[PDB]
């Protein structure tokens, strides 16, 4: 149901057949509420707010870092027991101490 | 309230003064206070550690 404009505009109602992990209580009174400000979404409950916890999620940008994070998510790259790094190309796991792979994949 | 005797009863507990003057919206505060705890009871915890 959200979007990319009522994403702090329509309260959030969830299920509550477990506990809330911020508040630690079965059922809440009314549904929780989402905020936008200086680069962060800010997450907290409606109406007697010392009721709950609030919750801070950071989203700043950094496209390099976002390509590592798409990069890892793939599961391409592996770390070993050893300590060396494994990289999957061309249909292979292939590993090279005095060369490195990590910018060929 | 003080301190009757330095040299007996100087066992007290971790106290802290704040005051700020402006004001503050609930949800501001909330995060706020949440920070504020972290960052002390890190820096006492630190302080104990390394000297206590
Ligand atoms: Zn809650």
């Amino acid at each position: 149901d959200l979007d990319e404009n009522n994403f702090t505009t329509v309260p959030l109602v969830i299920d509550y057949v477990t506990p809330c992990a911020l508040c630690k209580k079965r059922s809440h009174k009314h549904p929780h509420q989402l905020s936008l400000e200086n680069g962060a979404i800010r997450i907290y409950k409606t109406g007697n707010p010392h009721s709950c916890k609030v919750k801070i999620v950071p989203l700043d940008g950094n496209k390099l870092f976002n390509i590592a994070q798409r990069i890892l998510d793939t599961n391409s790259v592996l770390l070993t027991e050893r300590g060396d790094h494994i990289v999957w190309i061309n249909n292979s796991w292939k590993f090279n101490s005095e060369e490195p792979l990590i910018t060929k994949l | 309230e003080s301190l009757r005797d330095e040299e007996a009863y100087s066992i007290v507990r971790i106290f802290m003064d704040v005051d700020l003057d402006a004001c503050l919206d609930e949800i501001d505060y909330l995060t706020a206070i949440q920070d504020f705890i972290i960052e002390v009871s890190n820096c006492v915890a630190r302080f104990a550690f390394t000297e206590c």
